[PDB]
RNA sequence: ACAGGAUAACCGCUGAAAGCAUCUAAGCGGGAAACCUCUUCCAAGACCAGGCUUCUCACCCUCUAGGAGGGAUAAGGCCCCC
RNA sequence: AUGGUUUGGCACCUCGAUGUCGGCUCGUCGCAUCCUGGGGCUGGAGCAGGUCCCAAGGGUUGGGCUGUUCGCCCAUUAAAGCGGCACGCGAGCUGGGUUUAGAACGUCGUGAGACAGUUCGGUCUCUAUCCGCCGCGCGCGUCAGAAGCUUGAGGAAACCUGUC
RNA sequence: GGGGAUAAGCUCCGUGCGUCGAGAGGGAAACAGCCCAGAUCGCCGGCUAAGGCCCCUAAGCGUGUGCUAAGUGGAAAAGGAUGUGCAGUCGCGAAGACAACUGGUCAAGUGA
């Protein structure tokens, strides 16, 4: 029958994605692309088979047109005109790294995997994250010709 | 654009430093720094001037050629004489005076009024009635000068207030 | 798709490719191969790139 | 900067002012406090002081606070609460060990403080929101005192948030702003605070310089 | 409340495309009880479940020693009591 | 051109039940802004208005008459806003009106009777299962067991105005 | 095609018109009546239809030539409007064109 993963067949790699001059969405459907596992043969929907990403410098993410100031961000409290919005420039001036993390948490399933699958990203505002004791392995964002 | 394409002469006198697009200058006046649109690009000039290079036609850079140019010259031409704004009153009761870096108007209101010398320029008031003021950069003196007319609102009627000449 | 990409092939290139070399393996094999025998889906990689045209987006 | 003490509400009285007019006036003993431990950003990112207050034996203290205590090198207080500052700068004329006393309050001030509300139990919406109540004849029938409409009909079709109903009252902190000291007892350690501060008498409360007009 | 920030209508400064002009397409300022802070309160079940400290910081038995299970304790807590 | 805030048209929805108006109690939202805030032009001299923009934070009275909404009036006020939400809200209240059975007037009918004509009188049931919401606990978790003091992501409240 | 205000998710007729009724499967987010296609059963085989190929989500952040600045794409009219690409005309013009400062300076395009 096909493949299934057993239990100690999942290994886990460590990748850093430098977000400088990267367009959101790129940057947002690769990282998803990593954590979800679907770059390795052995990949199963059923699994967590996924990397681990750590996404620095995340303040200087790209974003064209005019959405720096006219995309928002939305949230209801659940009280009665509890609506508030935040336009993507005082996001990134207040909360960083909220940016990168609201765009790749919204391109992976809404399942309980998903919610385990979000526990293996790590987004920094600076050049420099606290993980160098895992070694991670510098990726970069490219595409396969055909 | 036509404007954009004339170099704009630059001064034995005036040091003018390139450095990709940041450029500076350093007049007899002072120092004063500009950015150049990525567009376009800026070569000092062999000659004794600089050169505005715009290398497409697209809108967008034939528009910003002529800014460019005209923000250049304007810039040069800040740092080796400056800038002066001339001012006045019209009316009676209207009194202004310097007190060292700070400028005291009178124009009749229950309090003194004050206004701040921000730095690059400085107030010269030879009598209460006119009044001036100088500076190495256009824009702020504009701006400045601007916000000293705005003291009283405009009079179509009697014309009690100031004016430019 | 994602043992071709790790050989720097799309997985619809692949499967136009080994088509026109005429190889019969089915994607339940081909998975299998790709799991399993990682050196065997790269050398059908291999083939698979002799066998595509030399302009893919040629009028063909 | 802003000034604080720890202290116990007392009781009201009266007082006549120096123009004759009489003055409601809350008692309020700023016993002496003890600083016990400096809060700053290098260490715990935010600069604050923590006082010690109240008497207690020590048989009476539990081994962590003894250990506390006795690291910082103080003896035991009933109640520790913090004040939080503003910068290092506030927090640079206050040192462990130091006793703070009621006289760094001077007349005239302008104070703010901090007590527990009195409890209420629960009550109704008549006295937990002000709620006027219906009507106490023409044909009500039940309803004196109830709340009466709750909501909509389709279009909420359940009940908002934050809707006013009736629960548990009191026993939440309260502060009041702007309240005037009228004397400073040095004596006694006891400020004279013109007004009603919060809590029972016996109460902890926390005086502070008001953060407004001040 | 005061104060600060970014703005609305609006008032402007420095000026191109369009040799002038143009508060504007490059930019820079002012500008409201609206917005963000600021005032008060809740808040780490904030699952990224935080921080600063302080206290205890140990003792057996069983199966087969792989883990587990059981017992007795410390700091501390609860019940009973006022 | 918008809207379904007016009367409409259709009858898809229910006749093995979807309470019909006002009022009271309690809301929430929009802005097409009544006051307060900021401006522009004045056929604006100042005052004061006209008029037009931006602005929804808070506020927006008590009575006489009528069942009323509506309306008119009386005193004020900074102002006495317009609307959505089963023309919000009867397992929250009323029962004055409408809408059974009694009786009477006018009118219609030979008559029994009738009248989107009037008049007087006339049972408003229920111990909350679930969601919702307001409060209060128990259990487990937060990689040993505890204890003090806390940071705050994130939320809630408050925001009125006059005279001198 | 009639009635209605050619308004209705209004109503009434005609149609070797369709589907549903009595029709599963795929697509249109969900979606009796729209699009593809008519399920005898099994298969951990292959090719396609409609519709698709950045991630959710299977397959192209496909290739080549252009356009768009409006997040248009990703709802709407009368009408208003120095946006821009392409093409076609004409007027004026090195005897010096337009602007700027009938005659002078100036220097290529300048007007509908």
């Amino acid at each position: 029958p096909t493949y299934t993963p057993k239990a100690g067949d999942t290994t886990r790699s460590w990748y850093v994605i430098d977000a400088s001059d990267v367009v959101l969405g790129r940057l947002a459907s690769a990282a998803a692309t990593l954590l979800r596992g679907k770059h390795k043969p052995t990949f199963t929907p059923n699994v967590d088979g996924g990397d681990f990403v750590i996404v620095i410098n995340a303040d200087k993410i790209a974003v064209s047109g005019d959405k720096l100031t006219k995309k928002f961000a939305y949230r209801h409290s659940g009280y009665p005109g509890g609506l508030r919005k935040r336009t993507i420039g005082e996001l990134l001036e207040k909360h960083p790294t909220r940016v990168v993390e609201n765009a790749i948490i919204g391109m992976l399933p809404h399942n309980k995997l998903g919610r385990q699958i979000q526990k293996k990203l790590k987004v920094y505002a600076g050049p420099d994250h606290p993980h160098a004791a895992q070694q991670p392995i510098p990726f970069e964002i490219k595409q396969v010709a055909q | 654009s036509r404007i954009g394409k004339q170099p704009v002469p630059v001064p034995s006198g005036v040091d003018v430093t390139i450095n990709g697009q940041n450029l500076s200058v350093k007049g007899p006046k002072g120092t004063l720094t500009l950015d150049v649109a990525e567009p376009i690009s800026v070569s000092r000039a062999e000659d004794g001037a600089i050169v505005v290079t715009r290398p497409d036609d697209e809108r967008r850079s034939r528009s910003l050629h002529g800014l460019s140019r005209t923000l250049i010259a304007n810039l040069v031409t800040g740092v080796t004489e400056g800038y002066t704004q001339k001012m006045e009153i019209f009316g009676v009761g209207y009194r202004v005076q310097l007190k060292g870096q700070n400028l005291e108007f009178a124009l009749g209101y229950s309090h003194p009024v004050l206004i701040e010398a921000p730095e690059g320029i400085t107030f010269a008031v030879e009598s209460p009635t006119k009044f001036s003021v100088s500076g190495i950069d256009k824009q702020k003196v504009g701006q400045i000068s601007a916000v000293i007319r705005r003291l009283r609102r405009p009079d179509p009627y009697k014309g009690k207030g100031v004016r430019y000449e | 798709n994602a043992a071709a990409r790790a050989n720097d092939i799309t997985y619809n290139r692949l499967i136009q490719g080994l088509k026109a070399a005429g190889v019969e393996v089915d994607r339940k094999n081909l998975a299998e191969l790709a799991v399993s025998d990682p050196a065997a889906f790269t050398a059908l990689v291999d083939v698979a790139r002799a066998a595509l045209p030399e302009d893919v987006n040629a009028p063909s | 900067a802003r000034k604080g003490i720890l202290g116990t509400k007392l009781g009201m009285t009266q007082v006549f002012d120096e123009n004759n007019k009489v003055v409601p006036v809350t008692v309020v003993k700023a016993g002496p406090n003890v600083v016990t431990r400096i809060r700053t950003t290098e260490r715990d990112g935010y600069s604050a002081v923590q006082l010690a207050y109240g008497e207690i034996s020590p048989r009476k203290v539990i081994k962590p606070v003894a250990g506390q205590f006795a690291a910082a090198g103080v003896n035991p207080r009933r109640h520790v609460a913090e004040l939080r500052l503003d910068d290092e700068a506030a927090v640079a004329e206050y040192e462990v060990g130091q006793e703070l006393t009621a006289e760094i309050f001077s007349d005239g001030a302008y104070v703010d403080v901090t007590g527990t509300s009195k409890g209420k139990g629960f009550a109704g919406t008549m006295k937990r929101h002000g709620f006027r109540g219906q009507g106490a004849a023409h044909g009500a029938q039940a309803v004196h005192r109830r709340p009466g409409s709750i909501g909509g009909c389709a279009t909420p079709g359940r009940v908002f948030k934050g809707t006013r109903m009736s629960g548990r009252m009191g026993n939440d902190r309260v502060t009041t702003q702007n309240l005037k000291v009228h004397k400073v007892d040095a004596e006694n350690g006891v400020l004279l605070i013109k007004g009603a501060i919060p809590g029972r008498n016996g109460g902890l409360v926390v005086v502070r310089s008001a953060i407004k007009r001040g």
